[PDB]
């Protein structure tokens, strides 16, 4: 095969990484393990605890495109009532 | 889905490809008949078959 | 820390008997799962094929 | 894009000047603590984007000490990361602890570059 | 927009076809295509409904036939290459009234009724609209609306103006089965008859749609689970940091 | 070695799709991707086997369609599939790219493969309005009438770019026949691209929530992923099941189902909704020209963000200012579709030019004007001196 | 390096056209497959170009047709480049068959090669037919009928498959419209099994007419090859020209200007020249499910090369007996089509049924018996004892 560009990524063996000493890693096998059984209470307070530090992020901003587009909503609905003709004519041309 | 009731028909295997294609089979026939009957008898009156035997004069 | 003591794991760990309630509930979901996806595909299958068989205006027979 | 040197120069002339000090770092430490990423176990300097010449030379010249502890916590980062916690509270970095340990490195070796590509283009007027 | 232009919203009725395990009422079909063929199909065609759909529906085979056989269709010429005629069958499509649209035209003072087949779907309101649409004419317009000659004042219908006037009124039909022939419930019938003739998949469809939500919703639900079991040893995996000794 | 490295077929699926070396940490935003394969084969297979019932005269066109609901085994499926389908193509595409805004995925080493992902979005778009063409509805009829009208914006040879387009003197037969030949063409054309697609992400692999380096803990994608995949497999097949089947025409318009006719455009015209923010944004400009120019530059503007985001650090996860911008983003750009759906009326008309302002000013202004303050930001919060 | 090399795609065309290490000994034979590429790029474009004006129900099919031939501008010369462009194709793909039938390129390390190859061939049979019903003239309706009604035989559900194939009683509407829609896609998946015939011989890469290792002296593709590749792109385009625009329907059969009637098969029917040989394979078998099992194993039995073929030597070259039987085996393909091309009557079934046996016999008893000669002619021929 022809010789190829280098990446930032390489493979198993020479991912292209640092190299690690120092770390140990433990597991143990799904098998040995509860039958999916701790998700309540240990998943359920947390859950809404990571939306709780995210919700403003998106609340805000929903929010003001919320009462942005409400307004400008009613105000179409009064141009265009009996009570919003005079205003019409006046805005549309 | 309770350990021994799983061992009795499996012993600590998972299901092979052949009892699971063949339990599809099985599968397909009883749960068409289920949803079905489930099916007319929540509309039962509304049926063409219902309205066809009220038309007995 | 010495590596040869193995961090705390007993929070996930199975404490009752039976060594294999695990396994049985993980092959029976898997099993559920071939299954299901098993009449699905064939239901799919059979959709397409006989989207293929004789419409029904062309079932006239004159 | 935007050079250490360049957030440098900016920021050092905000950090000397009593004014802006005042006004700016209490900001930028608010701004620090919402990131968060001193709760995964994180140091500001182990989230600058790595896949650029610049920063491969400063991280090949960092002492092995401090590159085994910058593996572990980028690894312990996404472990935390995938189970969707935070670390402990005695587990997350200290702000005493969050320290530029890498930008001299970085500074460095932009100076370096920077010099190249000036010698590389230099006009001669005779 | 003003509330003219765009026209009376149409209110929500129950259909006892609303909802996701309910089929179509077919007695209601049944009757609603009386309706159409008495009062309707003057002046609207229904031209992508075969009369063969009708058998198992809303009528017998014997009756389709029946009704087939009352109207003529061009058949193949004569061996001397005469054209010819010949009563209609199962397999051919429930005729129009108008030969083509000059014809349509002329007999509704320039209008045309559009063919009904998929008038249901055609319309912002399915059968609500429909229904409010034929049941909505007052008796009069509203004061200081100048109604142009020829048109009816519907407030449905966009505009206001509508080329068709109302057509039905109390017990102009006779209903096969007793039930009593009022406006709304012709209407009824009729917009039932018309949901049909737009989807006749429809009781199929949503039997179909149940056996796939069920099988789909366990399967996302199994999957999860299986997804989880996968996990399990990476998602409690634990590290331990030593700092390693300072020599190379 | 193994079989399935060894094989020279077996090998790319392996390294595709088996061992994979996988960042521990991607959540489930980067499942859309496998999604939009799957949505790519489901477009295809369902509208391969209506093609086999499909006529493409204009005067067969839409009777056709018909015959498929009425007459086909099976073919209303296939239609409310391949039509709610496209809606899901879309949706899912939505979320992809706006996971690549958020996780700055666009940024280098990836430039490539975000371009590349840029012109497939531009293939999908066209895919997609050819294909509703096909039904000959009234809407069809109209947004053939109005897409192709874009060319004749171009100064000089429009005109003629626009009779060569229709192959005559209006959209008639010679135009429904080639946009069928061409709708059936472009698909394919898209699954070269997607390979090109996989084929620059490969070769960096991807990136993860934290935007660091997912060298030092990979997993493979066989097992963890593939069935991390299969979770939102389930899901999307779940959602769009309960449209095809209990709420079809939802996200369709009442209008195509009445033949396409030259002489009458219906009041209650409105485009496809994935279409409505870029419609909004050529409605806001009160000339001919520019407004096409500049509803063609807000696809475009998306090949800027790589140069724009001045940034030292990938993606938003620790960033104040720039999270709080990307859903002020997200939102403006689900405005600019609610306006696009409204008339053209007061005070709609300054809303969407607003709208389409901030769309630009975000790519433009917004993105590298606040990067480089949280750059300075992270710097004067810790180093003291 | 250069960028031809680094950048990810740029590499994929340098590694294959570019830089690839040819041997330097092939002659003008291994210039079939490089005609073999554009071939199916010339049928693909006249063909989408074509699909722009084409209609394929059956009461509509031929009269398109003949619109493209009249109306369309240049409509022609696509079509005469589409239908000429078909045989050229198969003519040019025996040929790249039979080099390889004589310089051994079925044998190990290639039989992935081969056998990919024998997957294209069928594919590519099959889509001419598919093509050719399109048309729906005289021999459109009764080759589809024949064609289809092969699978009848298939013991139990034959007649069953038939009727799934028709769409109904007999070739009709939805027949010619399903083959059309399969015809546009089979070429794409032509498409998809070049790129995987090119992949397997990319890893061992060509083989020469000498038969021994390439290895010692290679020369880069580009230049050398690109230019040696033009001469018969151009000696190609020539004689097509000379077809398309002097005898346009030399190759073809009058009949199929004749619009296909359900109702009379013309006693002057006769299959394409291409199909000849194995229709009078089939034809040589007094039994219907004989006859179709017996000409689909015309063509799988060139699976079986690899393993008859008992030279230590690749190729022919160097192979008096072997030379000589390869052009025994030529020539009677040939008197194959021709014999398909005469009526049944004496002598010609006799003939036709020897041929068929000289046509097997030369994969199962000729090749490995003279092959099995002649390795011990070369050894018994120089050495002492
Ligand atoms: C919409 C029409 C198109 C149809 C396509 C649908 C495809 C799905 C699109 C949704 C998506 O991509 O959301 C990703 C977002 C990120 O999540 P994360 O990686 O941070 O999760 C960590 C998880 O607990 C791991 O948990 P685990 O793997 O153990 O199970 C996770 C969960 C996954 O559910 C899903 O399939 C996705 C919703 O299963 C459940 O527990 C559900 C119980 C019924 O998932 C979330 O956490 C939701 C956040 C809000 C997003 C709203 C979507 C905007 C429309
Ligand atoms: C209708 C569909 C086909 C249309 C396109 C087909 C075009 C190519 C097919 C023919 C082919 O592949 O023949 C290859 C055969 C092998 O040849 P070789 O490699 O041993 O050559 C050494 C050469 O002198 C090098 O010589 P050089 O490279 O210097 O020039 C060679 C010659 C090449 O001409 C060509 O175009 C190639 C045939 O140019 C000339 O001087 C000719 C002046 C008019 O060349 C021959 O000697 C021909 C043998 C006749 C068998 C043909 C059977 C066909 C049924
Ligand atoms: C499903 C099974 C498919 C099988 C299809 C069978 C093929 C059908 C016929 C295809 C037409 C072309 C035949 C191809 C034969 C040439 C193959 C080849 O590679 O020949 C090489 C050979 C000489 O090469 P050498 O390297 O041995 O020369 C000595 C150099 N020192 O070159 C030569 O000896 C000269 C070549 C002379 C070719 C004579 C061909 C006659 C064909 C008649 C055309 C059909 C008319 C209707
Ligand atoms: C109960 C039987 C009937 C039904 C269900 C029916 C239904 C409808 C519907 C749904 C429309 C479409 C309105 C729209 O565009 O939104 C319509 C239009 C029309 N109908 Fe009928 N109709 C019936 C009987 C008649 C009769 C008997 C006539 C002829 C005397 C008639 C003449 C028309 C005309 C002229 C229009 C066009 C209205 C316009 O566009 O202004 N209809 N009808
Ligand atoms: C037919 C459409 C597409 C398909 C099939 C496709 C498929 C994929 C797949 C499988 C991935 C990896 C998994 C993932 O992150 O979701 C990916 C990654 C990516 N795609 Fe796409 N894609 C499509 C369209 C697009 C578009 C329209 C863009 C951008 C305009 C794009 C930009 C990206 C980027 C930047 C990534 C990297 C994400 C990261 O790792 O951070 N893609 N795509
Ligand atoms: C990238 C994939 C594709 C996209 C995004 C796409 C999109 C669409 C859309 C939006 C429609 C209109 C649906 C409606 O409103 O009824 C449509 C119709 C159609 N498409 Fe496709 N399509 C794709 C691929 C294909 C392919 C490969 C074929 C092959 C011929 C095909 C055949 C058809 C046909 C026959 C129709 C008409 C029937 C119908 O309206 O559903 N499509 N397509
Ligand atoms: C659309 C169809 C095909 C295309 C585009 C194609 C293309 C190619 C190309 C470019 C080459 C290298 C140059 C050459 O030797 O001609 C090649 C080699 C080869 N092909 Fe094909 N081919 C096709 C069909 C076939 C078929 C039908 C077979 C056999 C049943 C086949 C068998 C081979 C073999 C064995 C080689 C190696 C020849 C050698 O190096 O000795 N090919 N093909
Ligand atoms: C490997 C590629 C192809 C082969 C071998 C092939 C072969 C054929 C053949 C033999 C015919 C009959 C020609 C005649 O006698 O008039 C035909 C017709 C046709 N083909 Fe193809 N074709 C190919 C690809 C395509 C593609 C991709 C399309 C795209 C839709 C296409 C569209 C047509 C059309 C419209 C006709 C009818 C007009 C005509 O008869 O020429 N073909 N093809
Ligand atoms: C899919 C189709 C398969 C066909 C395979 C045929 C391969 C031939 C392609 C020709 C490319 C030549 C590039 C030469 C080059 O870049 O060298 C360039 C010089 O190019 C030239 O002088 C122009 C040559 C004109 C060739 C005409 C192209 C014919 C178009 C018809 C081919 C249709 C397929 C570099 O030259 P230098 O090395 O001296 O610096
Ligand atoms: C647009 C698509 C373009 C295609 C891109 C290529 C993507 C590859 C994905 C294909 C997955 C299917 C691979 C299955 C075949 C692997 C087995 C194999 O290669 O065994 C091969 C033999 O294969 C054949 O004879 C026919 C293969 C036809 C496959 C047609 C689908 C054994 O090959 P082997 O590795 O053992 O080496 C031989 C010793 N010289
Ligand atoms: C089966 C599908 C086909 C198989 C795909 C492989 C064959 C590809 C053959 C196509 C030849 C076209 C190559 C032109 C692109 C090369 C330039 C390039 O990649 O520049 C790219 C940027 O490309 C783009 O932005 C868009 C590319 C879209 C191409 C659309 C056709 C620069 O990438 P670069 O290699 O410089 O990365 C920097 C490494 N330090
Ligand atoms: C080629 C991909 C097309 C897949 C579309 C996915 C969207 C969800 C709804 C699809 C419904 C079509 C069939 C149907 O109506 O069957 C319905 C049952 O559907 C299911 O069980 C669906 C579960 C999906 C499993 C699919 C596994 C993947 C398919 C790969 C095939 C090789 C009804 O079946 P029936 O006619 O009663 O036999
Ligand atoms: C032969 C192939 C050709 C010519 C392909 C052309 C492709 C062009 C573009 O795709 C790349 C284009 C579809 C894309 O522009 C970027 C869309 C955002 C255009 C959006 C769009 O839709 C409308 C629509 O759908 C309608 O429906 C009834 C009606 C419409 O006005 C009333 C519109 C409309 O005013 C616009 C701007
Ligand atoms: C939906 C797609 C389908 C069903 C594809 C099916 C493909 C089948 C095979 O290709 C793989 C098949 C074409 C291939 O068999 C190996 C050919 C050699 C068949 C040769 C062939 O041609 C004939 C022909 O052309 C005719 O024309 C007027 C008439 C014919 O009899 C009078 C024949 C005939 O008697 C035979 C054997
Ligand atoms: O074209 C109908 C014709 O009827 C009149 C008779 O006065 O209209 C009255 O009756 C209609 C039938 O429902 C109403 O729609 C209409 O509002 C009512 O005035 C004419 O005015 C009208 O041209």
């Amino acid at each position: 095969g022809p010789p190829s560009g280098k990446t930032y990524m390489g493979w198993w063996g020479h991912m292209g990484g640092p190299k690690q000493k120092g770390i140990t890693s433990y597991a143990v096998s799904p098998y040995a393990q509860k039958p999916l059984q701790g998700i309540f209470h240990n998943a359920v307070f947390n859950s809404f605890r990571r939306f709780k530090s995210q919700f403003l992020y998106v609340l805000i901003p929903a929010g003001i495109y919320w009462y942005w587009w409400k307004n400008g909503n009613e105000y179409n609905e009064f141009l265009y009532s009996k009570a919003g003709r005079e205003e019409l004519e006046r805005v549309n041309v | 889905s309770f350990s021994s009731l799983y061992k009795t028909f499996f012993k600590r295997n998972a299901v092979f490809v052949g009892t699971i294609f063949a339990g599809a089979f099985v599968f397909q026939t009883v749960f068409d008949t289920a949803i079905t009957s489930w099916y007319e008898n929540h509309n039962k009156g509304k049926l063409w078959k219902d309205v066809k035997a009220r038309i007995a004069a | 820390k010495s590596t040869y003591r193995t961090p705390n794991f007993d929070d996930v760990l199975k404490e009752n008997n039976d060594a294999d309630k695990g396994r049985s509930y993980a092959y029976f979901m898997v099993g559920a799962m071939g299954l299901l996806s098993s009449a699905g595909a064939k239901s799919t299958v059979e959709t397409f094929i006989s989207s293929m068989t004789a419409t029904a205006d062309v079932l006239a027979m004159a | 894009p935007q050079s250490f040197t360049s957030i440098a120069r900016i920021g050092d002339y905000i950090l000397k000047s009593p004014v802006l000090s005042k006004l700016c770092v209490p900001v930028a430490n608010q701004f620090i603590n919402l990131a968060g990423y001193k709760k995964l176990g994180l140091k500001f300097d182990d989230l600058i984007a790595e896949e650029n010449p610049i920063m491969q030379t400063a991280l090949r010249r960092l002492p092995e000490d401090e590159s085994y502890a910058r593996a572990y916590r980028i690894i312990r980062a996404h472990q935390t990361e995938l189970t969707h916690h935070l670390l402990p509270r005695n587990e997350w970095i200290k702000a005493q602890e969050d320290v530029p340990y890498l930008l001299p490195y970085i500074l460095e070796a932009e100076a370096a570059a920077k010099e190249k590509d000036e010698l590389d283009n230099i006009e001669v007027s005779k | 927009m003003t509330a003219a232009e765009h026209g009376l919203h149409a209110p929500a009725y129950a259909w006892s076809h609303n909802g996701p395990f309910e089929t179509f009422d077919h007695a209601s079909i049944r009757r609603g295509y009386q309706v159409y063929r008495e009062v309707c199909a003057a002046c609207h065609s229904l031209d992508r409904v075969a009369w063969r759909t009708l058998v198992g529906v809303s009528h017998t085979n014997e009756e389709v036939r029946n009704m087939a056989e009352e109207f003529e269709y061009d058949d193949e010429p004569d061996e001397q290459g005469n054209p010819k005629k010949r009563p209609g069958k199962l397999s051919d499509y429930i005729p129009g009234p108008y030969p083509n649209e000059q014809a349509a035209r002329a007999a509704n003072q320039g209008a045309l009724p559009p063919d009904l087949s998929l008038i249901v779907k055609a319309r912002h309101g399915g059968c609500d609209y429909i229904f409010s649409l034929l049941t909505g004419y007052p008796d009069e317009p509203p004061a200081g609306v100048a109604l142009p000659p020829g048109s009816n004042y519907n407030p449905y219908f966009p505009g206001g103006s509508i080329a068709m006037a109302r057509v039905l009124f109390d017990d102009m039909v006779e209903y096969e089965d007793g039930t009593p022939a009022t406006t709304s419930q012709m209407a009824k019938d009729v917009t039932t008859f018309l949901n049909w003739c737009a989807e006749p998949e429809h009781d199929e469809r949503k039997r179909l749609g149940l056996k796939t939500v069920i099988i789909l919703s366990s399967l996302y639900l199994l999957s999860i689970w299986v997804k989880k079991f996968k996990w399990a040893g990476i998602k409690t995996r634990k590290f331990v940091f030593n700092p390693p000794k300072p020599r190379k | 070695m193994a079989f399935r490295k060894s094989n020279v077929y077996l090998s790319l699926v392996n390294s595709y799709i088996i061992d994979s070396p996988q960042p521990s940490s991607i959540n489930y935003w980067w499942n859309m991707g496998s999604l939009l394969g799957l949505c790519l084969v489901i477009q295809i297979v369902t509208g391969i086997f209506m093609a086999m019932h499909y006529s493409s005269n204009i005067e067969l066109a839409f009777s056709s369609v018909e015959h498929i609901m009425r007459d086909v085994h099976n073919g209303y499926i296939l239609r409310y599939l391949h039509a709610n389908g496209a809606s899901f193509f879309f949706m899912v595409m939505f979320m992809h790219m706006a996971k690549g805004l958020y996780y700055g995925s666009y940024r280098s080493p990836r430039v490539t493969l975000w371009n590349v992902g840029v012109i497939i979005f531009i293939l999908t778009i066209a895919t997609a309005f050819l294909g509703y063409c096909c039904v000959y509805g009234q809407m069809s009829h109209w947004g053939a009438t109005v897409i192709t009208n874009l060319f004749s914006a171009i100064p000089f040879v429009g005109n003629d770019i626009v009779s060569w387009l229709w192959g005559g003197f209006s959209v008639s037969n010679p135009t429904i026949q080639r946009f069928f030949a061409l709708h059936y063409l472009v698909p394919f054309i898209i699954a070269a691209m997607v390979i090109m697609h996989l084929m620059a992400l490969h070769i960096h692999g991807s990136s993860n929530p934290l935007g660091i380096t997912g060298n030092l803990d990979r997993i493979p994608m066989h097992s963890y992923f593939i069935f991390k995949d299969l979770v939102t497999v389930f899901l999307f097949m779940l959602i769009l099941a309960l449209f095809v089947f209990y709420s079809p025409n939802t996200l369709g318009h009442p209008d195509n189902y009445i033949p396409g006719n030259p002489l009458v455009t219906p009041a209650s015209i409105v485009p496809e909704w994935y279409l409505l923010p870029f419609y909004a944004i050529l409605r806001s400009i009160p000339d001919k020209l520019l407004g096409v120019i500049t509803m063609f530059a807000a696809i475009l503007v998306l090949l800027v963000l790589p140069f724009t985001d001045r940034s030292v650090v990938r993606g938003n996860t620790f960033k104040v200012l720039s999270k709080f911008f990307f859903f002020i983003f997200v939102f403006n750009f689900v405005l600019l579709g609610q306006i696009g759906a409204c008339h053209v009326e007061v005070p709609y008309v300054l809303m969407g030019q607003i709208a389409t302002f901030i769309y630009f000013a975000y790519f433009l202004i917004i993105v590298p004007v606040i990067s480089t303050i949280e750059n300075v930001l992270f710097y004067i919060g810790r180093v003291n001196k």
